[PDB]
């Protein structure tokens, strides 16, 4: 389970903010886009996206990065 | 038969609830033993001895003790309704007294500090320091938990305002307040707060389009506006005044 | 009876109708479960009609609270009485003492949690005994009938419910005494009309096929409460006069 | 439902009923049991949870796992008044919560009920969890302090734990380390509260951002060698030594939070919680009626103090005294015998154990309970064993004139039929005033809530160099709250100096936490000029750098959180607990503050200006001990 | 001072086609045939007149047999 | 400032003849005298917010802006003075001077209309606002609580900070 | 809401409901008795001397 | 040097009820960690055997009374509870009582079957108050272990068809308490080994040897495990099993179509850009499909089968 | 009547001396027996070995002042219990201690013994001062059998357990409700490992019931 996020507020600032980056990656898990950065634990999506701003591997400045490279993805989609 | 705190006591100040243990201690252990005498089928005439001496106790009264009647056959019931425990009035202001209950403790076996030795089941080991152990009379109130637990996932809704209904009871939901609307101003939360007063209950839309989401999986809101508010708005228009919604 | 008193307990029980007095005394003639005669003596006795004392105890019956009412019989039986005594023990009174629960073997200690301000710990041995166990009685109670479209009938037919429902049901379609009764039952079927739809060629098969009642009508049944349940004990039918029941009544 | 205890629960988690559960999140197990293909459509899934078929409880298992949930009571003061936990099914239809946060709600076991919600859309299950979480709220908004404190039973047994008898088994013996301390303990030789020295290790991470270790041979008892196992890494081992009352395990909590992080002190609070209970049930504490000492001297002090009122009565009867000062006489003398029954049983419940060790004897604190429950600060306070054990006090009419006839008798002694008829009286107003109370609280809190609410923190920093000078109150004989209590937590609006100047040991803005502060305690600064919200430069609401830290985080706040709705409700929630010549003390240098003077015949001190501080300067150098001298004195100094 | 309360009647089977996917295209259809739903269950219009309600060619008549049957299928199981 | 007479002190006259400085130290130190002597501990800084909040309303002793008496938000004039010393004007700033009300007649200073139907006597307001032809834009809490979309305190910050440009 | 010196021997100083009305309901007394007018009676022993 | 063992000594009888037991040979502090496991499991797990559904002549349900008797048909019932009762070969027995004329029914009254134990003979079941009236009911007794009510008892279903089956509570316990003590035990040999006196209390249906015996065992058993250390989506079936027109059946097998598995999560835009299908074979599967249940759309997980392997 | 037998599906050893493993499920009352039992088994009666005594050098006493290992005779006489020390066939030895200099006195300075093994090379008997340092003794470790210490007669703790404790939580099998977990946790001295050391602790219960149960 998560038992204190504090490992999260200690990367990203605000709290909230925290909040909106674990929520949005974990809208791109629940609604499949993606796959998880991090080992399963059989944990709900909520908890793998806290886990991944753990590991710092995502946060607010990663996403807007892999959100923009799909898209010119799909703008290569031409074959 | 029960457990209970001993820190309960010295706080709430109710100090007649470690007498009513203390004493009852006494009067059922008085039965206790007459049991055991009546146990072992006695005689009528020990069962007769200790019973008057049951009743005789510390000096005074006012006791107008037995043998008036045949103390065989007449008696003799007096014993099976004691086997049980010793039925004992304490009379509000005239009540038992410290040497009193001491001295009925005296009588079957018991220590004067009221308290024995206990072993824990789970380990067998003892406790350490004596446990106040007794009789102590239980009252069960009718707020029975049966009674009182509910739940609401969706129910029926009120007409004029879209709502739940009408309490704990069938069929509504809590009572989400203004205090607790306080609470969560307090924290960061807002979706949380606007789930509450939006797509949980009061919008006529966004609940069932809601949940046609949440069995779907995909946990998300299109809150709309509340209907209450739709209704406050042609409340204030049947009067005099006009409110729109600009912009 | 409270191991500790105040005395007044015997001055409370009898005060109240709870307890069963004595009009008068004597040897008890019939002593049952239900009822208690008896004999009584000469001196207290009026000249004309002679006679006896004949009491009839309430036996589990509802309250104001959901609660249970019963009598239960203190005497054994051929015993002399005196006038002014308890012949028997209603809710809540033991042998004409006010015995407003029970008391048991308490014990002052931390149990390791579990006894946190107020919250008690209880043995098994206690819920086992049965003792602080307590009956509960609800009254469920159905009437309609008089529609412009005439009067709703009492089930003895429901359609739109297969056998398992009527097989709880009395001929009549009262539910039967005694019952498991618990979610959705039927205690009392109810119906209800509407009336001179026209047939139309298809009514005509739907009334030969099934025809039922025949079933032209709607389901006004009285059901259990979903999420409550009991045994059905006693029911009580009052018809407005001038209109008979089958059987039950 | 109504809400029992947890003590088998970690901090993050409350028991839920398993029907009660099935009904809540029906609409996640719906699509939940579609989803693995167990149901076809909808109404063969409702046609199944209808049933209650064994396989969907699994499901449901599933959706209720890592998914929170709400708890609240039904009044709601602090923002801490609703906190999340995580679901755990429990079998029946009651409802179980933490202990620790039990102090939160204020919520009693007697009977209260509690509400729960489902945290339904993503962004929800996410707050709840982030800033609506246990863990993430350990401190009350009202002030930094740990609101995890643990209550009275779990208190009870760590003060049962740190203890020492004169002697007991196991005396003047050393051991090799906690593992043979319990180890001994549990064997039935060595004694739980007994003289000891054992060998431990108590590290301290008092270098730079690294844990150092350290050991020795430490005096302690096999208790408290034991209660050392729970304590985790860098926290040195002179916390674990004392009589551990529910005060001492505050400041331990809240050092390990502000040292180790919040992890730590979270598993380490729920760690001392069990224990606590553990050692708490094996103590077998009880209470007994004789556990209250009456002491013997009680009956010739009430034949004294009412032997004074004939005297004080005879001179009304001989004209010698009048009606004001006898009816003002009577009840001086009769509360002195209240005061001096209560240092009687004071000293008889305390101090009287006499119990004998080698030769001949020695005399400690007193094993009886309700001492040691008012005494550990678990349950009970002194007044009541006051109450409980000498005369209880003095009763008043109506009106609140007091009675010349006080309270004689006790609880441990059968009261008359007099003193309870008189008792009624502030029995009865203290529970319509205390009624009152509440309805007077909540009318407060709203309107504070009212005026405040919209004020939130808005930008960073303002760059405004103006705020407070803060300064110790230093109320009459000592500081009524220190500089520490005022400063820490915030920031201050300029640089201050050392004793040497030049220096600078605060840059200007900068956070006080427990560094500064105590590099400030190192140094004799007593005053600083802080930021503070008033003084906040920037337009429609708050800054960070201005508003300080303090929060349910001792890290500094952070932007966008709304200050006014915690503050009213901080301000609201402690609502309900509302009802000569001049010398000093300790030693000092008389210094007076802002003073224009003038030499008398032949010559001493005499008081022009109105204005007179007079300030006790130690040899440390603190501005200490401030009275206030009138116009035209005389100074000795 | 409430005199009122929620009732399901249709709305019930309303249920259905919110939750159950038709897409857009054939819930719309499923929408049109609860209206003719009769208080004894059955359909008043033809299954060739609500054709003409929804006024479109790519109904086909098939397709709306093809709905038609699966909203017979949620309970009450026959209705419509 | 001085002794001309024993009691208490009125705050208007603190804050007047001394300084908000010292008002504020005598509220913060007075309820604190109270909570703080009956072991309650409320830190320094929620008083402080409460005071700050009384501190709104502001008379002003000058012109070249508005009218010479107008009480008014101090930030209302010190956004304008403020802006009034450099450009404008080249310097025509009007001193304020910052007022004392209490707390229930300072929470009756608010512009939100919808939320000055909740807290205060519904039928004044609706009449009052009703004639003068107000228009309330939302923003602040209770509106937007009322109105049912996020609250632009918390998380909903975020979105309130960026929906302010569009 | 409060008790005065006369409930003694016929108003319960102690059972009273706890809520909203306090004092507004009390109890009788074990030996109480309805007054001749309006009042209430409490029973009294004549002490007549010694 | 793992030389101490246990053994049993003299069986102290006492009463019918409890009685007495010793063992003299304990090792070190020994007594207490096996005694205080056998009051556990002895109190715990003690197969017995007691009333479990009793049927009365024309008592309909426990809240009424019958005509004849002063003790209301739920206070009988309750008596029934304290009737011990030990069997032999048979794991359940119907009992029957009948009696007539004044006076109390003991427990001697019922009829005497293949293994019929009554150790209380004088046990009060009720009291007939009249010359003319006789109960006749049949008493049924069952073995298990441990405490089973009534209530938890309806999970099972299958009904009751009697409506004057009264279920009471299930005692299962021969053991009312159990309390032991170790004293210091002189038997010469050496210095000193432990004894324990246990008092067991039983109702009277258990020796005392068999019962102290079987706690023992299952203690061993737990330590011999000690020493060393359904998913059914409801249907899956052929794709061709739905019969579809002729022509269109082929065109799902042109992209494998595993039964309907993978049929039902394919969307309705999926379909349409199959090759040759069309829109008309496309409302065609939807009627066909729509005729039982579901339709396009939905998701799930894995499959047990493989494609043709 | 039939019984529930345990499944142990995990065993999770902290380190190597530590162990912390789960068991379930168990009948309702039996967790806290067998935790109990057991644990009593392994506490005050495991076979082992440890220190009996030890000759002294420059003194003929447990209080006197070295000089050369600036801690008292007592406060080595610690670490000298700490020593985990098993035995072969040999059912008695007297180590000696030879060794000297700056550095200090570690398990590995001592004599090596044939039929002895110390497990802990690392271990550290007390710690030497400068110059020579003279140090050389004799240490006797009898066979461990439960605990005797000092006043039955240097401190032997003979039981390799360091530690006893059972955590019962809750658990649960499909339609059962209420089963008890039971969570052993132990970490020895080196001499052997918790597993073992319970697979003999339990089997000392084992045979304790040879003379009573019929299978
Ligand atoms: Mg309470
Ligand atoms: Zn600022």
């Amino acid at each position: 389970a998560r038992v204190t996020v504090q490992d999260a507020v200690e990367k990203i600032g605000n709290r909230f903010d925290l909040v909106l980056v674990a929520a949005r990656r974990a809208r791109q898990m629940q609604v499949g886009g993606k796959d998880p950065l991090v080992p399963e634990e059989n944990d709900k999506t909520t908890v793998i996206a806290l886990r991944e701003i753990e590991e710092g591997l995502i946060n607010n400045q990663i996403l807007d990065v892999r959100e923009r490279q799909e898209q010119q993805e799909q703008e290569a989609a031409e074959l | 038969d029960i457990v209970l705190n001993p820190l309960g006591v010295p706080s709430r100040m109710n100090i007649g609830q470690i007498l009513e243990t203390h004493l009852g201690m006494a009067a059922k252990g008085i039965g206790d033993k007459i049991n055991a005498m009546l146990k072992q089928q006695q005689e009528v005439a020990k069962l007769r001895e200790f019973i008057q001496r049951a009743y005789d106790l510390g000096a005074d009264v006012r006791q107008k003790v037995d043998l008036s009647t045949f103390s065989d056959e007449e008696v003799m019931r007096l014993a099976e309704n004691l086997r049980k425990g010793m039925p004992i009035a304490t009379p509000v202001f005239d009540g038992a007294k410290e040497a009193e209950i001491k001295e009925l403790l005296k009588l079957g076996d018991l220590p004067t500090s009221g308290q024995i030795r206990l072993y824990d089941g789970r380990t067998g080991e003892q406790f350490e320091r004596p446990v106040t152990v007794g009789y102590m009379y239980m009252l069960k109130l009718n707020h029975l938990v049966d009674d009182k637990m509910h739940a609401r996932s969706t129910g029926s809704y009120s007409l004029v305002t879209q709502q739940p209904l009408g309490g704990k009871a069938q069929f509504g939901g809590q009572r989400f307040g203004e205090m607790e609307v306080w609470a969560l101003e307090a924290y960061g939360a807002a979706y949380t707060l606007q789930e509450m007063l939006t797509v949980k209950s009061d919008d006529v839309n966004g609940r069932t389009k809601m949940y046609k989401n949440i069995v779907d999986g995909n946990h998300q809101m299109e809150p709309g506006m509340p209907e209450s508010f739709n209704v406050l708005l042609k409340e204030i228009r049947s009067l005099g005044i006009n409110i729109e919604l600009e912009d | 009876k409270p191991l500790v008193g105040t005395g007044m307990e015997r001055a409370v029980a009898v005060d109240s109708g709870v307890t069963a007095v004595a009009k008068r005394g004597g040897v008890v003639q019939y002593v049952d479960a239900s009822r208690i005669v008896i004999k009584v003596n000469e001196d207290e006795m009026y000249p004309g009609e002679a006679g006896i004392d004949i009491y009839n105890l309430t036996k589990y019956t509802r309250s104001n609270q959901n609660t249970c009412i019963n009598q239960m019989p203190c005497v054994s039986l051929g015993e002399p009485v005196e006038r002014g005594d308890v012949l028997a023990d209603g809710p809540s009174t033991d042998l004409g003492e006010l015995a407003l629960g029970q008391n048991m073997r308490v014990a002052f200690m931390p149990w390791n949690g579990y006894n946190f301000e107020d919250s008690i710990l209880v043995s098994e041995r206690v819920v086992q005994e049965d003792r602080f166990t307590t009956i509960h009685i609800q009254e469920l109670a159905c009437v309609s009938r008089d529609t412009k479209l005439g009067p709703e009938e009492i089930t003895a037919d429901i359609p739109n419910v297969g056998e398992a429902a009527l097989s709880k049901l009395d001929e009549s379609g009262i539910v039967y005494i005694g019952a498991e009764v618990t979610g959705g039952d039927i205690l009392v079927g109810k119906v209800t009309p509407k009336g001179e739809t026209q047939l139309t060629p298809e009514e005509k098969l739907l009334r030969a096929i099934f025809g039922e009642k025949a079933s032209d009508v709607k389901d006004s049944s009285l059901r259990v409460p979903n999420g409550v349940s009991g045994t059905v004990i006693d029911v009580q039918v009052f018809t407005r006069d001038g209109v008979e029941k089958d059987k039950r009544a | 439902s109504v809400i029992t205890v947890g003590p088998y629960l970690r901090l993050h988690q409350c028991g839920l009923p398993k029907k009660m559960a099935l009904e809540l999140f029906k609409p996640f197990i719906y699509g939940k049991l579609e989803l693995r293909g167990l149901a076809t459509t909808i109404k063969a899934a409702k046609k199944m949870v209808e049933r209650e078929e064994a396989v969907v409880w699994d499901i449901l298992d599933e959706v209720i796992r890592e998914h929170p949930v709400l708890l609240n009571r039904a009044p709601t003061l602090h923002r801490l008044g609703i906190q999340a936990f995580e679901p755990v099914l429990i079998e029946g239809k009651a409802i179980q919560l933490h202990p620790l946060v039990c102090a939160a709600y204020n919520a009693d076991f007697d009977g209260d009920q509690m509400a729960v919600h489902v945290p339904l859309t993503l962004e929800a299950q996410l707050e709840a969890r982030a800033l609506m979480m246990s863990t993430n709220n350990i401190l009350s908004p009202a002030n930094g302090e740990p609101i995890i404190v643990p209550s009275q039973d779990v208190v009870l047994g760590l003060y049962y734990m740190t203890r020492d008898c004169v002697n007991a088994k196991g005396e003047g013996m050393v051991l090799t380390g906690p593992k043979e301390a319990e180890r001994l303990y549990r064997s039935g030789l060595a004694s739980l509260h007994a003289r000891v020295k054992v060998r431990i290790t108590e590290y301290e991470k008092d270098a730079n951002g690294e844990l150092v270790a350290k050991t020795s041979l430490k005096d302690t008892t096999v208790g408290r060698a034991i209660l050392w196992m729970i304590v985790p890494k860098g926290l040195p081992y002179s916390i674990v030594n004392q009589a551990l009352g529910k005060k001492a395990i505050s400041k331990m909590l809240n050092t390990c939070y502000r040292i180790l992080g919040l992890k730590p002190t979270v598993i380490f609070a729920d760690q001392i919680m069990y224990t606590g209970f553990a050692y708490a049930a094996r103590s077998g504490a009880s209470v007994g009626i004789d556990d209250m000492v009456i002491p013997e001297k009680k009956h010739e002090i009430i034949s004294e103090a009412e032997a004074e009122v004939a005297e004080i009565q005879e001179q009304f009867q001989s004209g010698l005294v009048t009606a004001g000062e006898r009816y003002n006489k009577v009840i001086d003398i009769w509360a002195a015998a209240n005061d001096r029954v209560s240092k009687a049983m004071m000293d008889n419940l305390q101090t009287e154990t006499v119990i004998n060790r080698d030769g001949q004897e020695e005399k400690q604190v007193s094993f009886n309970s309700i001492y040691m429950m008012a005494d550990s600060g678990a349950r009970g306070s002194a007044a009541q064993i006051r109450q409980l054990a000498g005369m209880r006090g003095l009763m008043a009419k109506p009106d609140g004139s007091i009675i010349e006839t006080p309270i004689t008798a006790n609880f441990r002694e059968g009261l008359n039929v007099l003193q309870y008829f008189i008792s009624t009286h502030g029995a009865r107003k203290g529970l319509a005033d205390t009624a009152l109370k509440t309805a007077n609280s909540g009318y407060l809190t709203r309107r504070l809530v009212d005026v405040a609410q919209d004020l939130v923190v808005t930008e960073d920093d303002c760059g405004t160099h103006e705020g407070i000078m803060m300064t110790p109150v230093i109320e009459g004989g000592d500081v009524k709250e220190p500089l520490r209590d005022r400063v820490l937590g915030r920031v201050t609006a300029e640089d201050v100096l050392k004793p040497g100047t030049a220096d600078i040991l605060v840059p200007r803005n900068t956070l006080l936490h427990e560094q500064w502060c105590d590099l400030l305690e190192e140094n004799s600064v007593d005053a600083v000029k802080v930021r503070s919200v008033v003084s906040c430069d920037t337009d429609f609401g708050v800054c960070a750098h201005c508003y300080g830290r303090d929060l349910a985080r001792g890290h500094i706040i952070n932007k966008g959180e709304a200050i006014g709705v915690i503050a009213a409700q901080s301000i609201g929630e402690p609502g309900t607990q509302l009802t000569s010549s001049i010398q000093v003390k300790n030693k000092g240098s008389i210094k007076l503050s802002n003073v224009k003077s003038v030499v008398n015949s032949s010559g001493k001190l005499v008081i022009t200006s109105r204005n007179t501080e007079l300030k006790l300067i130690d040899e440390f150098g603190r501005t200490k001990e401030s009275y206030k001298v009138p116009y035209g004195a005389v100074l000795a100094k | 001072y409430q005199g009122e309360t929620t009732q399901t009647l249709q709305d019930y089977l309303m249920w259905q086609v919110e939750l159950t996917p038709f897409t857009d295209t054939d819930r719309a259809i499923a929408t049109s045939i609860v209206d003719a739903v009769d208080d004894t269950g059955y359909l008043t219009i033809q299954i060739e007149d609500i054709v003409d309600s929804i006024g479109d060619d790519e109904i086909g008549l098939e397709e709306v047999e093809a709905v038609l049957k699966r909203i017979q299928r949620f309970d009450p199981v026959g209705v419509a | 400032g001085d002794v001309i007479s024993d009691g208490p002190e009125a705050p208007h006259d603190i804050l007047r003849l001394r300084g908000v400085h010292a008002v504020t130290r005598y509220i913060v130190n007075e309820v604190q005298d109270v909570y703080r002597l009956q072991g309650v501990k409320i830190n320094d800084k929620h008083i402080e917010v409460i005071v700050r909040q009384m501190l709104r309303k502001a008379t002003i002793v000058n012109a070249g802006s508005s009218d010479f008496l107008e009480g008014e938000q101090v930030e209302y004039s010190r956004v304008k003075i403020a802006n009034r010393e450099l450009e404008a004007n080249g310097k025509v700033g009007a001193t304020y001077s910052r007022d004392l009300l209490g707390i229930t007649k300072a929470s009756l200073a608010t512009e939100s209309f919808i939320s000055a139907a909740s807290f205060q006597e519904t039928t004044r307001v609706l009449t009052e606002a009703a004639v003068a032809g107000k228009r309330d834009e939302l923003r602040g809490l209770k509106e937007n609580v009322i109105v049912g979309r996020l609250i632009p305190a918390g998380t909903g910050y975020a979105y309130h900070q960026d929906r302010m440009r569009r | 809401r409060d008790v005065h010196p006369t409930h003694y021997g016929r108003v319960c100083p102690i059972e009273t409901p706890e809520g909203p009305n306090i004092g507004l309901i009390n109890s009788l007394s074990v030996y109480a008795q309805t007054n001749e007018y309006g009042f209430l009676e409490t029973p009294y022993r004549k002490v007549t001397d010694g | 040097t793992e030389f101490l063992k246990p053994r049993l000594v003299d069986i102290e009888q006492v009463s019918s009820t409890h009685a007495k037991v010793t063992l003299e040979p304990l090792e070190r502090g020994f007594g207490h960690t096996l005694g205080n496991a056998l009051r556990r499991i002895l109190l715990s797990s003690m197969p017995g055997c007691a009333v479990t559904e009793v049927e009365i002549d024309g008592v309909l349900h426990e809240y009424s009374t019958k005509e004849g008797v002063q003790e209301d048909i739920l206070e009988i019932l309750l008596n029934l509870k304290g009737l011990a009762v030990r069997v032999q070969g048979k794991d359940e027995v119907i009992l029957t009582l009948n009696k007539s004329g004044i006076g109390p029914v003991t427990a001697a009254d019922i009829t005497h079957d293949g293994d019929v134990e009554i150790v209380k003979p004088q046990h009060v079941i009720c009291h007939l108050t009249d010359e003319n009236a006789s109960i006749s009911m049949r008493i049924k007794v069952q073995r298990g272990r441990g405490y089973v009510p009534a209530s938890t008892r309806i999970h099972s279903e299958e009904d009751e068809r009697p409506i004057g089956r009264l279920l009471v509570d299930a005692c299962y316990s021969p053991v009312e308490r159990i309390a032991y003590n170790v004293e210091a035990a002189r038997v010469e040999q050496r210095t000193d080994l432990d004894k324990l006196v246990i008092e067991m209390e039983t109702n009277g249906t258990i020796d005392p040897e068999e019962a102290i015996r079987r706690a023992a065992t299952i203690l061993a058993e737990q330590l011999e495990a000690f020493v060393d250390l359904e998913f059914d989506p409801i249907l899956l079936r052929p794709v061709d099993d739905l019969e579809l027109t002729v022509r269109s059946a082929n065109c799902l097998k042109a992209e494998a179509i595993h039964y309907i598995g993978d049929l039902v999560q394919r969307t309705e835009v999926e379909l349409l850009k199959t090759p040759n299908l069309g829109k008309k074979s496309l409302t065609e599967i939807k009627d066909v499909l729509a005729s039982r249940g579901l339709s396009l759309g939905m998701r799930l997980e894995n499959w047990p089968p493989a494609s043709i392997a």
